[PDB]
């Protein structure tokens, strides 16, 4: 129990103790821990080697040296494991093995190899030479490690002690390995205090460390300083510097190690890497140290049990990067710990204590300075104690909020990618709102762009983290509704070509911006960081310069790349440009496997197919001319950015004298073969991977037509009389002559509306409509297809002359034709169309009058695919309706036998909230309204670059309803109610005037006290609705709520009666 | 109707087997609706109960007559529904647990009280009692997590019967059937309702955790029954097969064990409404494992008494270091502890001289004699210690069975000088 109580760090102690407790040469002892240890790790809820592992890597090192005799301590070992000898044998080889060979040379090694064979004995030696090459690393570390030398002729006598097998001298010279460098980083084995054992073995793992290839030929035995050049440092740590990706890499082969059997203590194995890298690493080699490495430490971090030396590892970082620079991590620990801090213990709680102290006594600077939400937050979250860890920072904190409009920040840091990051950033956005809302400060009388980076975060949750998506949608209720108006709701970006020096120099900051830090800082196979590496030096030799002697300014001798690095965005220089100290070369280049057969295009789509066709086509178009060509091996994660961004070489077709014109006409061809591959009538398989081969083959042509136009804007700004300029315009037409040739329009439009997408098809087809005949003879079967994909989008014979009039201005007309054509209650898309129309005007209260269910029978029961008149209706009465209406209706929908249906679950949710403050029990109800909101913020919204919110209409007034039916944080407290009666008169101010919605001057307030309806506040129920009707022609809907209201007497809404009566068009009643 | 709404449950897969926790893609966005969730979990929950009673009238039914609704189609549509409501990979609710282990547990009752018992042991498939097994170990190694039991949980290992699911149920009534009340709304009851009146996810559920207190006396008495048809299946094999390969040593004493490392580390102490009928039940368990490790002594071979060598010895140890018990012998304050733990049983003994039993109000003198060390026993029993010299030699025999190696006998020493011996 005192393991069970303690955490991380001290817990895995006692738990080494209590597996020391159960060697204990004793029956009894042994099978005491045996009892505790099981009853423990299934009343953990975990398994005995899912909590052993954690220990058992230490536990086989003390073993391992007398294995032979302890048979018994292993075996009882691995029968309270659970698991064979081998499972853990190899998923801990990295820690094994190597305690296992440097012990007195009558090794076991030859036993551990009759393990691997007890049912037969094929070779010893054989199990030992393959496994000694899948652990080449950490055994090179043991021997000039665990004894010390590295004179080659023991050296190698060492590792023949019973390895002979190692021979040809070395096999291949990779002792300054990355994976050597890593497992023997690995082994820094620190602890809080330096203990003179402890120290001696780091400085003599250190020692290891300066002990690479260089002299693994030509060699005193590295066990002190003595034999150590001042000189050779920076190029050595250039080296080493090539050494660390790896390094890291082989970090998270063990932490994100898919294995599973895997476990943390290979987690906070890496911590200590890590750590004793940066430690005895300089600048360059901690700062090459920046990309995978927060990610392979965020692993770590997340897992329980190595929080701890999670952030023992952060803080030594904090420590080894000091104010000026590493501003970009400290989002994701002031998020880890703003959002775990209602977990965190006391040791966990006093080392991020730590942390911040340490935060504060050096980089204040980087705080407050450089990333202000974090000291926002880290007063926003203040029971973590913030002002008892420095106090007088208060008064800081309180300059970096009043002093910046902090709005643009807030999205920013917003915009930030994963779910902790952007936890803490929308639980502050919570309480900043809160502040605005209550002081009358949100500045509306941007934060419409930190609505719309909220809203893209809950777009890239469209189908993930349906809690961060409430979170983000009650976000976007309390922001409000907004209608652009008082703001202005925002979004290709500068001039580029793959010609000109400086140009291309811009287009390659925005490559390395823009496939690096996205999708490279967010890679986890150490193979494709191996590529990261290849590409970006692809990169710093481009910018080939302060890669061999340039620095800041230690000579200022030019201005070339210090010009380059200085308009170069400081995220940018951060992110890549401690690699420039990396020379790295690729290889010859693999096999071929040819193009243009649509057979392995639809069978492939986009896994290989695409892929190694872009491979062919940078091959052969561009040819190490341009930083383009060796991202030859991305050997499938920016996949539909890439295969575009690879496609713009064209030019070289002016008089191409070459097959690249001909491999331009194939690739458009190949696209066209995609085209050909049209649903072939298949299911999942078709409807994803080809369809995102559509949109990248979008991607192509949209990126090519850019690259087209900022040539002609870019060019052509000075003057306007060079218009043919040596064959240039010859080029241009060419292309796009191809481009007005290539359109199978139908397919075209037909796979590009079967995609969630609406410009794809729009932009195509508006070209190749260019090329239509003068009357509409080809609409035909292309006319029936934008009026359902504008249904969604939102780009909104007898029967077709009635619509004539339909919303034009003037409703009634048209608006009680469908009524009619649907009193009939037999054609159903007609009848949509009658409730989205007497809808849209908002006549609510006749849509619930209109209602097939209050009458002979229910309505539509179960109802199934024919439930979008509930969809329809249900806000009708969920907000023009009452205890009966709604709960009349919410026990008619539910109805169906499962939850499908999007919308009229939502208005669903909304109105049992609304009977759920009918039972009057608020926080459920809030529940309910946690519910309501989960479900429009993941399955109603999707991302920008489509849509300006003009419609998502329907989405952001139910957003602003839904805050106002259940959240308590600023008008939470009972005085605080009073005054928000006050304070409702402030709902317009963040929503708008729009009198589609927007309006909410009494409005919302006709809603509050609506819902806080009890006894004295039930009569204040329609004395909220005084100033509600000052918005209302469609009016019925303001008629229907003022009766209900009138049923009070309260004077101004008698006026507002009067009101509404006037303005459908009389003066004198 | 057995087949019938076995047939039935299988058309309504979608609640039985939804998401463990709505991973990502699937989302608990469902409309906040016990309403069909009633309909579902209802027929399921009363149909399992109708299964029961179907066992029942067979189960008092003559067994000379036995032959009859025991087919193979009962077990197939049985696999079906049984493992839908079981969910090992999604998130189950505990009235169609509690209701398919009870329809395990009848089934194998009459798996015994069948006659001629071979034949329909045949029909029955070793593989499809392994397949009831592997899901009620698992059961058994679910846990119970009463400060959340109302709140989406873990993944199945806390048995929750979440208040978005909540009734009683029908020879049973494990929640606080709050939904029962929602059924005082369950139709219009002023209307020719077509669909009917909501009865809420969100609505059903510091007031009153004896809510809490009497579920889980329940899913104790839910695990009682799980020990004792673990022990039916123990009976209905005296030479077995693949169900009973040593597993039902190994899973059997892990419940064991983990009831004696949670009784001790926190329940008594935790002195609550289950300690009693915890410590009976899993004493009884541990008798369980006696007759387990003597006359199906038999089947259990080397790999699992090596796998859990462990948990049989230590629990058998645990169990052994009290017989002597040199602390009351008698009812001084081993009564304290009765009323440390055993408060409960003491308001019951209150509670049935006073209210609950016709004879005894007025105490005739030859049974509070016996009572001041009876229930005192009773409370030990509650606190690791004095349990019935049955009990103890029970424990201890399990162990010092030299017939076998449990033990070494060099070690055997160490072991029992804890006690004596």
């Amino acid at each position: 129990q005192l393991t069970l109580t303690t955490s991380n760090d001290v817990f895995d102690t006692l738990l080494l103790k209590l597996i020391d407790i159960f060697n204990s040469d004793d029956y009894s002892l042994r099978i005491m821990m045996t009892l505790q240890i099981k009853n423990m790790a299934k009343i953990l809820k975990k398994t005995p080697y899912q909590l052993l592992s954690p220990i058992l890597p230490v536990l086989l090192r003390q073993l391992g040296k007398n294995l032979v005799e302890r048979k018994v301590g292993f075996q009882n070992l691995i029968e309270l494991l659970g698991y064979s000898s081998k499972t853990i044998l190899d998923i801990f080889q990295r820690y094994i093995i190597p305690y296992a060979i440097i012990q007195y040379k009558s090794d076991v090694l030859s036993e551990i190899a009759k393990i691997m064979c007890d049912g037969d004995t094929s070779l010893i030696n054989q199990m030992k030479v393959n496994l000694l090459k899948k652990n080449s690393r950490q055994i090179f570390a043991v021997a000039l490690v665990k004894h010390g030398l590295f004179s080659l002729d023991i050296l190698e006598t060492l590792f023949l002690n019973r390895a002979p097998t190692f021979d040809k001298g070395y096999i291949t010279a990779y002792l300054p390995d990355y994976k050597t460098l890593a497992e023997i980083t690995k082994l820094y084995k620190n602890s809080v205090t330096k203990d003179a054992s402890d120290s001696e073995n780091a400085n003599m793992i250190l020692c290891s460390l300066r002990f690479l290839i260089t002299n693994f030929e030509k060699d005193s035995k590295y066990k002190n300083i003595n034999n150590w050049t001042d000189d050779q440092e920076q190029a050595f740590q250039k080296k080493l510097q090539d050494n660390i990706l790896g390094i890291f890499q082989v970090f998270s082969s063990d932490i994100h190690d898919v294995e599973g059997r895997t476990t943390y203590y290979e987690k906070l194995r890496v911590i200590n890497g890590i750590s004793f890298l940066i430690i005895y690493a300089p600048k360059k080699s901690i700062i090459s140290a920046l990309a995978q490495i927060s990610i392979c430490l965020q692993t770590g971090l997340g897992l329980k049990e190595v929080r701890y030396e999670a952030f023992r590892c952060w803080h030594l970082l904090v420590r080894h990067l000091n104010d000026e620079e590493l501003s970009t991590v400290i989002d994701s620990l002031i998020a880890f710990i703003l959002q775990k801090w209602s977990e965190f213990n006391g040791k966990l709680r006093n080392i991020v204590y730590s942390i911040l102290d340490t935060l504060i006594k050096e980089k204040s600077d980087l705080i407050l300075k450089l990333k202000p939400y974090t000291t926002l937050a880290l007063v926003g979250k203040p029971e973590l104690g913030i002002l008892a860890r420095d106090g007088q920072f208060a008064r800081m904190v309180n300059k970096i909020r009043s002093t910046t409009d902090l709005i643009p920040i807030f999205a920013n840091n917003l915009k930030s990618s994963n779910k902790y990051v952007i936890n803490q950033n929308l639980d502050d956005i919570e309480v900043y709102l809160r502040r605005k809302q209550t002081e009358r400060s949100i500045d509306f009388t941007d934060i419409t762009l930190v609505l719309g980076a909220l809203l893209d975060t809950s777009h890239k949750f469209r189908n993930l983290d349906k809690d961060l998506c409430e979170k983000c949608a009650k976000c976007i209720s309390m922001i409000g509704v907004l209608d652009v108006t008082k703001h202005e709701f925002k979004r290709e970006n500068e001039v580029y070509d793959l010609n000109d020096s400086v140009q291309t120099i811009k287009f390659l900051i925005w490559v390395i911006n823009d496939i690096l830090v996205p999708a490279f800082w967010q890679s986890e196979n150490p193979s494709k960081q191996l590529f990261v590496a290849l590409v970006i030096q692809e990169s710093l030799k481009y910018c080939g310069l302060s890669s061999e002697s340039w620095d800041m300014n230690h000579k200022e001798l030019y201005p070339n790349e210090a010009k380059l690095w200085e308009k170069f965005n400081s995220v940018s220089k951060t992110t890549i440009y401690p690699l420039l100290s990396s020379l790295y070369l690729a290889q010859s280049w693999k096999e071929y496997v040819p193009l243009k057969y649509p057979s392995n295009n639809f069978k492939e789509g986009y896994k290989i197919w695409v892929k190694r066709f872009t491979l062919d086509l940078l091959k052969t178009g561009t040819t190490e001319n341009h930083p383009l060509h060796v991202f030859s091996s991305l050997i499938g994660s920016l996949s539909n950015f890439l295969l575009p961004y690879i496609s713009l070489d064209i030019i070289i077709k002016a008089e191409k004298g070459t097959p690249y014109a001909d491999i331009l006409n194939g690739i458009i061809i190949e696209f066209d073969s995609i085209f050909t591959c049209n649903l072939e009538g298949m299911n999942n398989l078709q409807v994803d991977s080809l369809r995102m081969c559509y949109e990248s083959i979008f991607r192509v042509f949209e990126y090519c037509k850019k690259w087209a136009t900022e040539f002609k804007q870019n060019y052509s700004k000075l003057h306007g009389t060079f218009i043919i300029k040596d064959t240039k315009t010859t080029n241009m037409l060419l292309r796009i002559d191809e481009f007005l040739r290539t359109t199978p329009s139908d397919l075209l439009a037909q796979r590009s509306l079967e995609t969630d997408s609406f410009e794809r098809s729009a932009l195509y087809l508006e070209q190749c409509y260019r090329q239509n005949p003068h009357d509409k003879n080809q609409n035909g079967q292309l006319l029936k297809n934008l009026q359902i994909t504008y249904e969604e989008i939102g780009d909104i014979n007898l029967v077709s002359k009635i619509e004539e009039l339909q919303y034009s201005e003037n409703w009634k007309l048209a608006q009680d034709c469908f009524n009619v054509l649907g009193k009939f209650s037999d054609d159903p898309k007609t009848t949509t169309r009658m409730l989205k129309s007497m809808y849209d005007h908002q006549l609510y209260s006749q849509i619930i009058s209109n209602s097939s269910f209050h009458s002979s029978d229910g309505k539509i029961s179960l109802s199934p695919d024919v439930k979008e008149w509930y969809s329809i209706g249900l806000e009708a009465a969920n907000l023009e309706g009452n205890v009966q209406t709604l709960k009349n209706w919410v026990e008619q929908i539910e109805s169906l036998r499962n939850i499908d249906d999007r919308e009229v679950l939502l208005q669903y949710n909304i109105a049992k909230a609304l009977i759920a403050i009918s039972n009057e029990d608020p926080l459920r109800t809030q529940k309910y309204i946690h519910n309501s909101f989960r479900l429009i913020g993941t399955n109603f919204i999707t991302s920008s670059k489509e849509t300006t919110l003009l419609k998502k209409q329907n989405l952001l007034m139910k957003l602003h309803s839904l805050y106002d039916l259940s959240f308590l944080s600023s008008a939470k407290d009972k005085f605080e109610y009073k005054s928000n009666t006050t304070i409702l008169d402030y709902r317009m101010e963040r929503i708008g005037a729009d009198f589609v919605p927007n309006h909410y001057i009494l409005s919302m307030r006709k809603s509050f006290d609506q819902l806080k309806m009890n006894e004295q506040a039930d009569a204040d129920l329609g004395k909220t609705f005084f100033t509600l009707a000052q918005l209302a022609a469609r009016l019925d809907i303001a008629s229907e709520s003022l009766m209900h209201c009138l049923e009070r007497r309260l004077p101004q809404a008698e006026l507002e009666f009067a009101e509404i009566l006037w303005k459908q068009g009389e003066n004198d009643r | 109707c057995f087949l019938f709404i076995c047939d039935l449950i299988r058309i309504y897969h979608h609640v039985l087997k939804v998401p463990i926790h709505e991973s990502n893609m699937n989302l608990h966005v469902e409309p906040q609706i016990f309403q069909y969730e009633l309909i579902d979990y209802l027929i399921i929950s009363y149909s399992f109960d109708l299964l029961e009673g179907i066992l029942r009238v067979l189960q008092s039914h003559p067994k000379q007559t036995y032959m009859e609704f025991f087919d193979e189609n009962i077990l197939k549509s049985f696999e079906f529904v049984y493992k839908l409501a079981l969910t090992i990979s999604y998130k189950p609710m505990v009235n169609v647990i509690f209701s398919a282990v009870e329809v395990v547990n009848i089934i194998t009752s009459i798996i015994l009280n069948m006659d001629n018992s071979s034949d329909l042991k045949s029909l029955i498939s070793g593989s499809w009692w392994r397949d009831c097994i592997t899901r009620l170990y698992a059961l058994l190694e679910k846990e119970i997590k009463s400060g959340d039991v109302y709140n989406e949980n873990v993944d199945t290992t806390t048995l929750h019967m979440s208040k978005y699911h909540d009734f009683f149920g029908l020879i049973r009534n494990i929640g606080d059937n709050e939904l029962g009340g929602l059924i005082s709304k369950l139709i219009y009851t002023d209307r020719l309702q077509s669909v009917p009146r909501v009865i809420s996810k969100e609505d059903i559920g510091f007031t009153a955790p004896i809510i809490g207190y009497k579920m889980e006396k329940w899913l104790l008495k839910l695990k009682d029954e799980v020990l004792n048809i673990f022990e039916n299946l123990l009976m209905i094999y005296g030479d077995d097969a693949t169900i009973v390969n040593g597993e039902m040593l190994i899973h059997s004493s892990k419940f064991l064990s983990r009831e004696q490392a949670l009784m001790i580390e926190r329940y008594v102490g935790q002195d609550s409404p289950n300690l009693d009928l915890r410590c009976h039940l899993i004493e009884h368990t541990l008798t369980i494992i006696y007759r387990l490790w003597k006359d199906h002594f038999k089947q259990l071979r080397e790999e699992q008494i090596k796998q859990v060598e462990s948990q049989l010895i230590m629990s058998l140890w645990r169990f052994l270091v009290c017989q002597t018990e040199t602390v009351t012998a008698n009812e001084r304050e081993m009564r304290d502890h009765r009323h440390l733990v055993d408060s409960l049983h003491d308001l019951t003994i209150k509670d049935q001289a006073s209210y609950y039993e016709d004879a005894f109000e007025d105490l005739p003198e030859y049974i509070e004699e016996e009572l001041k060390m009876q229930l005192n026993k009773r409370t030990g029993r509650i606190m690791q210690v004095k349990y019935d010299e049955k009990f103890q030699e029970m424990a201890r025999t399990i162990l010092e069975s030299k017939s076998f190696d449990l033990t070494t006998l060099e070690e055997a020493d160490s072991l029992y000088i804890s006690m004596g011996l």
